[PDB]
């Protein structure tokens, strides 16, 4: 800003940056899809685990 | 002598020059704000995809 001699447009873009200081807000979207996926995955994981464990002792 | 004459003449007779900020604007890039702060799209909701996937690939282990 001290480089520019036309400064009153550096004050403008400073205020534009500080205005638009939120440049995009938070994204958490893995909280609906992750749980659904986890239920089916857990079910299948446990089923396989139990089946083969049973077979091991068999 | 002549140094003084020129020095005097120049300094005194010119000390304003043109300077319009508006003309400057034409020659520089304009500040405009970012676009599309778009939140991510949510996809593959439900175990619908998973049930489909378990079934879909016949080879689940071979």
């Amino acid at each position: 800003r001290s480089v520019l001699k036309n400064t009153s447009v550096i004050d403008k873009i400073e205020s534009y940056v500080k205005q638009y200081k939120p440049v995009k807000i938070d994204a958490s979207k893995q909280l609906q899809v992750i749980e659904s996926f986890e239920k089916h995955a857990m079910t299948n994981a446990k089923e396989t685990e139990s089946l083969v464990s049973k077979e091991l002792k068999d | 002598n002549v140094i003084q004459d020129l020095y005097l003449r120049e300094l005194k007779d010119t000390k304003l020059a043109p300077s319009t900020l508006q003309d400057a604007e034409g020659n520089v890039k304009p500040w405009n704000p970012p676009q599309k702060p778009n939140l991510p799209e949510l996809e593959l909701q439900g175990p619908e995809a998973l049930k489909a996937y378990t079934e879909q690939n016949v080879e689940t282990a071979h």
